[PDB]
């Protein structure tokens, strides 16, 4: 009973990632010049300095806290492209003790929305910030959309190098 | 649950953006062309048979494992053909296996070409008479590539197909790989070469000389029997492709 809605303007970064991933075999620059944990603090920096002075942070940085728990336990499962997986296993052993919000960046929070719905509507993991998070995330993704342009860029993928298809 | 071991599942857009890009429906047409990716031909009705097979190339495996064998002395490349994994005696260092073994070179950057639309570049250097990628698509008859292009397929001018001797054509209108954004030149860099790989046919592309990273990769479309219907700035450009 629960549907996330995309902005219009970010549907087509979403056609160009696929894109970017399945037909063209780039990858994205880990760690992320960028990561999910900056992208967080900066909407939260956003969201302090408007109208509501203080009697909105608390709920931005728990919805800030669901989101990149969301992130960090849908992305190694639901978040990757099949082609994206030896950098997946890569990053994990390398950076073992490192959770995936430090290490990716905007297009995957943006694939995190396209899923989140299934877990949220049947296995959220704290059900004392569901109903915050479900009011809350229809706005974070209009940040993203206003922000789209520096957040999200095919100057962040690479070709992959010729190992990498060995895997 | 919370509290819940997730199973993997791949990512892929959900129906409405696939839907929106296919139809031209979204905030903004994505600069992206709209074709299916594979991993190899789809006989659609006709197998490419090449007519013939391998055998053992007598190739002597060299004494040091990392010479590569089969390397232009081989008679299996004096036939066109690819060496059998377990008949070659060179073994693991036949260098004659590149197609079934997968062997691309993946340096390859797709761009929007200045006077025709789509085009491939290298991101790296390449020896001379170095093995490239696979043409992908649909291997079709004669007869069927006809009913697709005259009843299905509007974009003639761009024909995303390449043609087999035994007329057959291999279609890339629909589904492909990237192959199919390489575009030509009076004076080409690059070379398409049939070969027998497990008795079929499949075509390659491979550099006809030394070429540095950053150089579009070009290959002669009147070598290759197919333009039944140009800007490429050489000097002695054809005029037109033909
Ligand atoms: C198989 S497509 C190759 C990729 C194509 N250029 C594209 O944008 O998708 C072949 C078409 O590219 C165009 N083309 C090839 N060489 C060209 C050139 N030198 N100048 C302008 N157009 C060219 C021709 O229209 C031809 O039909
Ligand atoms: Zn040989
Ligand atoms: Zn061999
Ligand atoms: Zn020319």
């Amino acid at each position: 009973e629960v549907k996330v809605k995309i902005p219009e303007e970010l549907k087509p970064w979403l056609v160009d990632d696929w894109d970017l991933i399945t037909r063209q075999k780039q990858l994205f620059y880990l760690p992320a010049k960028k990561n999910v944990d900056s992208i967080l603090e900066d909407y939260a920096n956003y969201k302090k300095s408007r109208g509501n002075t203080d009697n909105k942070e608390y709920a931005v940085n728990e919805v800030v806290a669901g989101i990149k728990e969301y992130f960090n336990v849908m992305l190694g499962t639901q978040l990757l492209y099949k082609f994206e997986r030896p950098q997946y296993a890569e990053i994990l052993a390398d950076h073992p003790d490192a959770p995936m919000s430090q290490v990716y960046g905007a297009p995957h929070l943006l694939r995190l929305f396209v899923r989140i719905g299934a877990m949220l509507a049947y296995t959220p993991l704290d059900e004392k910030s569901l109903a915050l998070l479900l009011n809350y995330l229809h706005d974070f993704l209009k940040y993203l959309a206003k922000n789209s342009a520096t957040l999200f860029s095919a100057s962040d993928y690479e070709v992959a190098p010729p190992e990498y298809h060995r895997k | 649950g919370k509290y819940l071991r997730q199973k993997r599942i791949d990512f892929q857009l959900p129906y409405d953006i696939l839907w929106q890009w296919k139809h031209n429906q979204l905030y903004k047409k994505p600069d992206v062309p709209l074709y299916k990716k594979i991993r190899s031909n789809v006989y659609v009705d006709v197998k490419p048979l090449s007519g013939y097979e391998a055998t053992t190339c007598n190739c002597k495996k060299p004494d040091d494992d990392t010479r590569k064998g089969c390397v232009d002395d081989c008679l299996n490349r004096m036939i066109f053909a690819e060496c059998s994994p377990n008949t070659c005696p060179c073994g693991e260092q036949c260098c004659n296996q590149r197609i079934q073994r997968h062997e691309w070179v993946q340096c390859l950057e797709r761009f929007r070409a200045e006077e025709k639309g789509w085009g491939i570049r290298t991101k790296e250097p390449l020896k001379a008479g170095q093995f490239i990628i696979e043409y992908l698509g649909e291997v079709v008859s004669e007869q069927e590539f006809r009913n697709r292009m005259i009843e299905q397929y509007h974009n003639h001018s761009d024909h995303y197909c390449l043609n087999l001797d035994s007329g057959m054509v291999i279609d890339s209108y629909r589904m492909g790989n990237e192959a199919r954004f390489i575009n030509h030149s009076c004076d080409p860099n690059c070379e398409m070469q049939k070969w027998s790989v497990n008795g079929v046919y499949r075509i390659g592309l491979y550099a006809l000389k030394d070429m540095p990273a950053g150089t579009e990769l070009t290959y002669d479309y009147n070598f290759h029997s197919f333009n039944v219907e140009c800007k490429c700035g050489f000097e002695k450009c054809r005029g037109i492709i033909g």
